[PDB]
């Protein structure tokens, strides 16, 4: 989605953004 | 200029401000979780904004350059990389819809809360209230109402807007000429136009299907086994011949069994084998902790940490002035810097989390050596896998004696290792059948083989089909368990925990040949391997370079998933759980109900 992922961690969705 | 001429000065130029734009929003999303603050919120969000904003139009500019008029292998990886990472094809208003579903679906399960019949003000959030019930009660009726209370407050919340997002989600798929959601996302494992190592998002479901089809005879005795022991542990309540009740499962889905080994433990005689008080009578803080990961991975031949990841990671909890998110979180926030997020205490599981943890980092530092765009795991598979191998060598007798957690004179025998394998098949081989069923699910609402109308219908009827696990209580169309699940309800992808799984213990299998080791794979430490570590190098460097067939390839000599180096894994327990159950029914009625 996102070109690459700064962190492994599914994080939730919301603080996105 | 050639069009290839023109499209190198566009990835340049493109390179050049991503590689900007990502190190600001990477290091603002650190800087929120780190320090929860309206000021961090912002940055993050906007800094957010602006690298998403970049993307989905550098994505349409990168449609000037056909593919196949571009000779140059290395910018063709990268303008496709581009190609797919855009999103403008859903019309204003549904793209805007469907994230506004998005936040809310995401929003009600983070803030899901239940209260107690019993006591209107017992309310209790997921995390750490539901899951506290849902982890150790032993009480039939307690476990029930937490688990009820989940899918009938939060999971019917989430049905209506659940429905939207599926309709939504397959139009966008379908507009980039994918048949469905589902086929979009098994388009991670996909692999088209290289001779050799090619892999269709059909060939997936065939390959899961398969290897299911091997792992089962396994779960079978371990369900029966785990059964026979909830039996004695719930003497009203389980059928020898039934599926297992959802709600007692050791935690709120049943995902994973871990916490069903007090209840399981073949030998229970056996002491403890938890080095928490070893770590505790050495005095090991979290620096040691870390610092004893570091030293692993230099066994094999791997760097050191940065000197940023010292200078710049937070190993342990801030405290109350700064307010932090702890979930365990390995950061690759671009030029040079990488850092571990782990609010760490001094125990074996959080020692081990540090491995898995650290592992992501390892991969984070080879694949810096590809471009921007590149820099991935070969499929969504790969990094959890890398992660795992860490702390399936780390977890050994064999490693703990050597870093002086375990005595040099303890006694490994076979009830400390049937022991160990009962524990790792729990979590391991249990969350399997959940993963494939839990996925199968959502393939099929997507392709459109399940009716609104029968959607928690056939749920249950797989869990009990495939899982052989059963609901306690009957659930009409105005629940959506499965989004009671936050991956669900996230919109993330969950293949991924069964492809790691078997990546796994292909990797470990290969790393512990090259690694020389002797006898059961269970017992093998790839540390002071540097021949092991550099065959994982060499696959790690590649990224998202090559296809993950040849990376597969590369380490373990096959080009897919395959599920007799799992089966290797455990096959002393399989016989043994066999012998035990010699006496029990193997095997479960998928009709038998707790309210039947
Ligand atoms: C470009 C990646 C991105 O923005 N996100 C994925 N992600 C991570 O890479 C960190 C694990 C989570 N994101 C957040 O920062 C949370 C809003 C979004």
């Amino acid at each position: 989605a996102c070109g690459r992922q700064f962190c492994h961690t599914l994080m939730p969705r919301h603080l996105c953004a | 200029s050639t069009i290839e001429e023109q499209a190198k000065t566009f990835l340049d130029k493109f390179n050049h401000e991503a590689e900007d734009l990502f190190y600001q929003s990477s290091l603002a999303s650190w800087n929120y979780n780190t320090n929860i603050t309206e000021e961090n919120v912002q940055n993050m969000n906007n800094a957010g904004d602006k690298w998403s904003a970049f993307l989905k139009e550098q994505s349409t500019l990168a449609q000037m350059y056909p593919l196949q008029e571009i000779q140059n292998l290395t910018v063709k990886l990268q303008l496709q990389a581009l190609q797919q990472n855009g999103s403008s094809v859903l019309s204003e208003d549904k793209s805007k819809r469907l994230n506004t579903i998005l936040n809310t679906m995401s929003t009600i399960y983070s803030t899901g809360k239940v209260c107690n019949p019993d006591n209107p003000q017992e309310c209790l959030l997921l995390e750490p209230g539901l899951n506290e019930i849902m982890a150790n009660s032993l009480d039939y009726n307690e476990r029930l109402w937490a688990w009820e209370s989940w899918r009938s407050e939060v999971g019917k919340q989430l049905r209506p807007l659940y429905e939207e997002y599926v309709v939504l989600k397959n139009e966008m798929a379908r507009a980039n000429h994918y048949e469905d959601y589902g086929d979009y996302w098994r388009g991670d494992y996909e692999v088209n136009g290289v001779d050799g190592y090619d892999y269709s998002r059909g060939q997936l479901i065939e390959d899961v299907e398969h290897t299911f089809e091997e792992i089962k005879p396994l779960y079978e005795h371990l369900h029966a086994y785990v059964r026979a022991k909830l039996m004695n542990a719930y003497p009203s309540y389980i059928s020898p011949i039934g599926c297992l009740p959802a709600h007692l499962l050791g935690d709120m889905w049943g995902r994973f069994w871990t916490n069903l080994y007090s209840l399981t433990v073949p030998f229970g005689q056996k002491p403890n084998i938890d080095v928490t008080d070893a770590m505790v009578d050495q005095a090991w803080d979290a620096q040691r902790i870390f610092k004893e990961a570091e030293k692993f991975f230099v066994s094999v031949g791997l760097p050191n940490m940065t000197q940023g990841f010292w200078e710049n990671s937070m190993l342990t909890d801030p405290g109350n002035v700064q307010k932090a998110v702890c979930h365990p979180t390995a950061w690759d926030l671009g030029k040079g810097d990488f850092r571990i997020l782990m609010c760490t205490k001094v125990t074996m599981d959080d020692f081990l989390t540090a491995h898995h943890e650290m592992g992501h980092i390892q991969y984070d530092m080879a694949y810096a050596a590809q471009p921007f765009l590149l820099r991935n795991g070969a499929n969504e598979g790969f990094h959890e896998a890398v992660g795992e191998i860490m702390s399936l060598s780390a977890a050994t007798p064999k490693h703990l004696k050597s870093i002086g957690l375990l005595s040099p004179d303890f006694q490994e025998d076979n009830e400390t290792e049937i022991n160990f394998l009962l524990k790792q098949a729990l979590t391991i081989v249990g969350t399997l059948p959940f993963t494939y069923m839990l996925e199968k699910w959502r393939w099929m609402v997507f392709k459109g083989e399940i009716p609104k109308d029968q959607w928690m219908k056939k749920w249950w009827e797989m869990k009990r089909e495939i899982v052989g696990v059963v609901e306690p209580v009957p659930h009409d169309e105005t629940y959506c368990d499965p989004a009671s699940l936050f991956h669900v309800s996230n919109d993330y992808s969950f293949i991924r925990y069964y492809t790691r799984t078997l990546y796994q213990f292909q990797f470990q299998e290969a790393l512990c040949q090259a690694a020389k080791h002797e006898g059961p794979l269970h017992k093998c430490d790839i540390s002071n391997s540097t021949e092991a570590g550099q065959k994982l190098f060499n696959m790690l460097r590649l990224g998202k370079s090559e296809p993950w067939t040849l990376a597969l390839e590369n380490v373990v000599g096959a080009k897919n998933m395959n599920v007799r180096p799992l089966l290797n894994y455990f096959e002393p327990l399989f016989t043994w759980l066999k012998d035990q159950n010699k006496n029990s029914f193997v095997g479960w009625s998928t009709d038998w109900s707790p309210y039947a």
